[PDB]
DNA sequence: CAAGACCAATCTTTACACTCTGTGAGTATTAAAGTTACCTATAGCGCCAAGTGCGCAAAGGATGAGCTAGTTTTT
């Protein structure tokens, strides 16, 4: 794709800033009145106004143009048909296992970066006049000047709709990198995020070894990334990845086998187990699960005790319905792929049986 | 008796699967490309199974550097056959060593009998990788499994 | 035989790379007289169309015929290479092209041609034989 | 306004050299095979030159890693034709960009003075790599410079 | 703490300049035709003006209604 003038015209930016180009006006950045600043933690999420010029502008670039530069096999995240199962599925053939994170992924991407990335795709030419580009005039509307990052300048931030694709594709060139330096070795390579995957279907100890994480730092320099030393993980036949438990025994020829923990499941075996044993939903609602309907939510008063049951219902019937869909999106994946231990597909089948019992047990009892 | 064959940036895929194979399987389509691509795919499988020169096949797209192509050998009968007791052999001996050699040593006491000696089904898993640099790798360094297969 | 031409197409065992029946149909099938080009004309139109100098077209075409000296070219040869300079351009589509062909020139001569085809559904979809028929 | 083609660890040669070039070359002997190798050798570079997929040619001995294959180009009358103060042209300009400097660039202003000699000689190096995996190498990583040879 | 290893494609080829029509020794030297040339597309619902919008979210009758929202990963 290649965009231009009359693309920015038409396509990019039909009513927000049409008022700015007929006038010869350059094109604002983002004001420091226009962004939130929720923390969370040690992190810090910017979000933008719902009615603002640049909303408006940035989704038309997510769905328009930020769609179609192609990308890297070994990114399955935020990309169309990728997921964390399809991150986890190709490391099935392998005996070692080794885990890596890149320390703050989306607040170390230079803009120039970002700037000399899409420059291939964007016509070069003045946008308005002679004061102001096409690539500058689209590019002020993804960046942001961080108050509390004042010395890096200005960056992507966190909680923007295009921030992901951006990411995508200035890390494509890293990914290229890594995937060549791993196909020498013969060892399989995926990224989600910011977390690389390493399986060795050899026996070899070379994911134990530092030279592995010395060549991955000198990869990941060139760009000014670098990884976490508390995060690193390396093992043998057996690999725990946020409850995913991956398993080879090893062998010429052999295919793993993928499960999830019981710790994984613990909450929905709680919930399943109180709404069994006659717990009020309240306590269901505010212990198991972290939703709670604050008195403030409530805008008028009209009747008192007929919306918190029915939100509360409504809840829990949404959360087990959210879950029956997670555990059979796990059986679609065994179905395409074949690879998850039989027992644990009993188990599942048995706790799915479970969850449509109770969803029907309390429509029932909501209707009576 | 292949059971699962697999094609990951080659040609015209960029991930297709194959299994679920039966006695009289029958291709139809208006796409002849695809299927003279799946021919040529398999041939130079098999070429290479063989030790035999010939050139690297295409990637579909530059934005990647590697290409794998995994075959899937349902290796049940010829396990019954060597395991047992009756068949005492060159060739079976030889068979066993090769193929259910090094994935039977590092199991326990407790998976061989009644877990895997009842109606388990043996799988064998074989992925070829094609490098940037015209290069190919195996997933298992052995010719004589490859021999063997 | 001059007046009522036979052909004969085989599908099967065909090559497409060679346009031998195209040319013989394209030049059968004609309604000028090809001898009346002066070579010596269009030779100078074209040495005046490419030249940094006067007379340096038809001094290297003269220094070719003097090592290439073989036998004259034939009428037939002739028209198909003014043919060839004229147009633009160089298993199904061959031989729905010739089926065209023939029908679009056989409307301002009286030559009826008789043409043979052989299993022409070879290697083809039943819906690519419809649209061909 | 080629001298130098060398051989080392290929199909039937060790280190094998020709050069001192004349107009008019016969090659005569009992060894046939020899003759036709190095047809091969030539054959292979130049497949090489214009990025043509070919099977790589064979080792004389695997105690080895590598084979090489060097071509030397005689570049005088080019660089007497490129370099005047007569040619203004876009073909002119762009062999000097791609065939010559990056040479001349690195030389202070007493080399040049002394590389205009009427009795030089001007050289261009190549080199092709094979590894044991198939590999390709190049000395010169840029394909425009191999195109315009 | 620094570090070799810094993507693919960006449209594709092709090709001497001069006065002399056969020959050329720059302190840093591509470019102009031809042939193409690609597609992006929409969200709650209903109504009347039929998509460029307006109203409303109580019916209904132009601003009391009434008013929820899944899992996991990255983070």
């Amino acid at each position: 794709i290649l965009v231009d003038k009359v693309f920015y015209e038409k396509i990019l930016s039909v009513e927000s800033f049409k008022e700015n180009i007929i006038t010869q006006s350059a094109i604002p950045k983002i004001s420091n009145k226009e962004v939130r600043l929720i923390s969370s933690g040690s992190k810090i999420f910017y979000a933008i106004n719902n009615t603002s010029p640049h909303s408006h502008v940035q989704l038309r670039l997510n769905r328009f143009f930020l769609s179609h530069i192609p990308l890297n096999s070994a990114a399955k995240a935020f990309v169309r048909g990728g997921s964390y199962l399809k991150y986890l599925e190709p490391h099935i053939y392998g005996s070692s296992y080794c885990r890596l994170d890149i320390s703050s992924f989306f607040n170390n991407i230079s803009f120039d970066d970002v700037k000399q990335s899409l420059s291939p795709y964007i016509k070069d030419e003045y946008l308005i006049g002679t004061e102001q580009k096409l690539i500058d005039a689209i590019l002020n509307s993804v960046g942001y000047e961080s108050p509390i990052r004042k010395d890096k300048g200005m960056i992507i931030p966190m909680g923007f709709r295009t921030s992901p694709a951006i990411s995508n594709i200035v890390f494509r060139k890293m990914d290229l990198l890594i995937q060549d330096f791993c196909a020498k070795k013969g060892v399989i390579y995926s990224r989600y995020a910011d977390d690389m995957l390493f399986s060795n279907p050899r026996e070899s100890k070379l994911l134990m070894s530092d030279y592995f994480i010395d060549e991955i730092s000198s990869l990941l320099s060139i760009m000014g990334f670098n990884i976490n030393q508390s995060k690193y993980i390396s093992r043998e036949k057996e690999i725990s990845i946020n409850g995913y438990v991956i398993e080879n025994k090893g062998g010429n020829g052999s295919i793993g086998t993928i499960r999830l923990s019981k710790s994984k499941l613990n909450t929905v075996l709680k919930v399943t187990h109180a709404l069994a044993q006659n717990i009020p939903y309240k306590n269901i609602c505010n212990k198991y699960i972290k939703v709670r309907l604050k008195e403030k939510n409530i805008k008028y008063e009209s009747k008192k005790d007929e919306f918190e049951k029915k939100y509360y219902r409504d809840q829990l019937i949404n959360y087990l319905g959210g879950y029956r869909s997670y555990l059979i999106s796990l059986v679609k994946f065994h179905s395409e792929y074949k690879c998850v231990n039989s027992d644990f597909i009993i188990q599942i089948n048995g706790i799915l049986n479970d969850i449509q019992n109770h969803i029907q047990k309390i429509k029932k009892n909501r209707r009576l | 008796t292949i059971e699962s064959i697999r094609v990951k940036n080659l040609l015209s895929f960029d991930d297709v699967i194959l299994r679920d194979f039966r006695d009289i399987n029958c291709i139809i389509g208006r796409n002849n490309v695809g299927k003279s691509n799946l021919l040529k795919v398999i041939r130079y499988f098999y070429a290479k199974l063989e030790n035999k020169k010939v050139i690297p096949l295409d990637f579909h797209t530059n934005y990647n550097a590697v290409g794998e192509i995994t075959f899937t050998f349902d290796t049940t009968r010829i396990k019954k056959i060597v395991t047992s007791r009756k068949n005492n052999g060159r060739f079976h001996k030889h068979i066993y060593n090769t193929l259910f050699k090094s994935s039977s040593v590092k199991l326990n006491f407790e998976e061989l009998i009644a877990r895997k000696n009842s109606t388990n089904k043996s799988f064998f898993s074989l992925t070829l990788t094609i490098c940037k640099d015209d290069s190919v790798m195996w997933s298992v360094d052995d010719p004589k499994v490859r021999s063997l297969l | 035989a001059t007046l009522y031409p036979f052909l004969y197409i085989e599908t099967r065992h065909i090559d497409l790379y060679d346009w031998n029946p195209i040319w013989k149909l394209i030049s059968n099938l004609n309604s000028f007289n090809f001898d009346d080009v002066d070579h010596d004309e269009l030779v100078n139109f074209l040495d005046e169309k490419i030249s940094s100098r006067k007379g340096d077209y038809k001094k290297y075409i003269d220094r070719v015929v003097s090592v290439i000296d073989t036998k004259p070219y034939t009428y037939k040869e002739k028209v198909i290479n003014y043919i060839k300079v004229a147009i633009k351009g160089d298993s199904n589509k061959f031989l729905e092209t010739l089926l065209h062909l023939l029908i679009t020139l056989t409307r301002t001569e009286f030559i009826s041609p008789i043409v043979y085809i052989d299993e022409p559904e070879v290697g083809l979809h039943p819906k690519l034989a419809e649209s061909f028929v």
